[PDB]
């Protein structure tokens, strides 16, 4: 599946596990993506993240308070949580049903907002980000 | 990848 992302989403996935590893967690779950999404700071996601007030900090902030710093480093490769391997495909299909054959940075924040029920869709809402405006956000920066 | 045993070349882990 990783053969249909575009450079800058590859991206957003590695800087995903590196926040994971940096937060000593022992999966990159959907928060992890969110982080990766505002990392990448170019793309259609970061730019629709800063436009709604989702910043770095404050998502950090929330995973702080939900999980905690985990206690000892994990290794280099971290395995995907279920409901981040869920996220995964559904960018697919929302690139697909767009009209797409590549996942960019917007279709994995979108399949996030599809998928609407792990850690990430939480924080956001904790943050005053309705996953339907986040949407929005999105499909109005590609429009 | 998307599982568990062994380091993919970039993100995650797979299984054989």
């Amino acid at each position: 599946m990783f053969e249909r992302f575009t450079d800058r989403a590859r991206r957003v996935v590695v800087l995903a596990q590196e926040e994971a590893k940096m937060l000593n967690h022992n999966y990159i779950g959907t928060e992890h993506i969110l982080l990766g999404l505002i990392h990448e700071g170019e793309g259609v996601a970061a730019k629709s993240l800063e436009s709604l007030g989702i910043s770095l900090e404050g998502v950090r902030s929330q995973v702080e308070e939900i999980i905690g710093q985990g206690q000892q480093a994990p290794s280099g490769h971290i395995p995907f949580t279920p409901r981040a391997k869920k996220v995964l495909e559904l960018s697919l299909r929302e690139a697909l049903q767009l009209g797409h054959n590549y996942i960019g940075t917007e279709h994995i924040l979108l399949g996030l907002i599809r998928e609407g029920e792990g850690v990430a869709a939480q924080v956001l809402v904790k943050l005053g980000a309705e996953l339907t405006r986040v949407r929005q956000q999105v499909i109005q920066l590609l429009s | 990848g998307l599982r568990r045993l062994f380091a993919d070349q970039a993100v995650g882990r797979r299984n054989i």
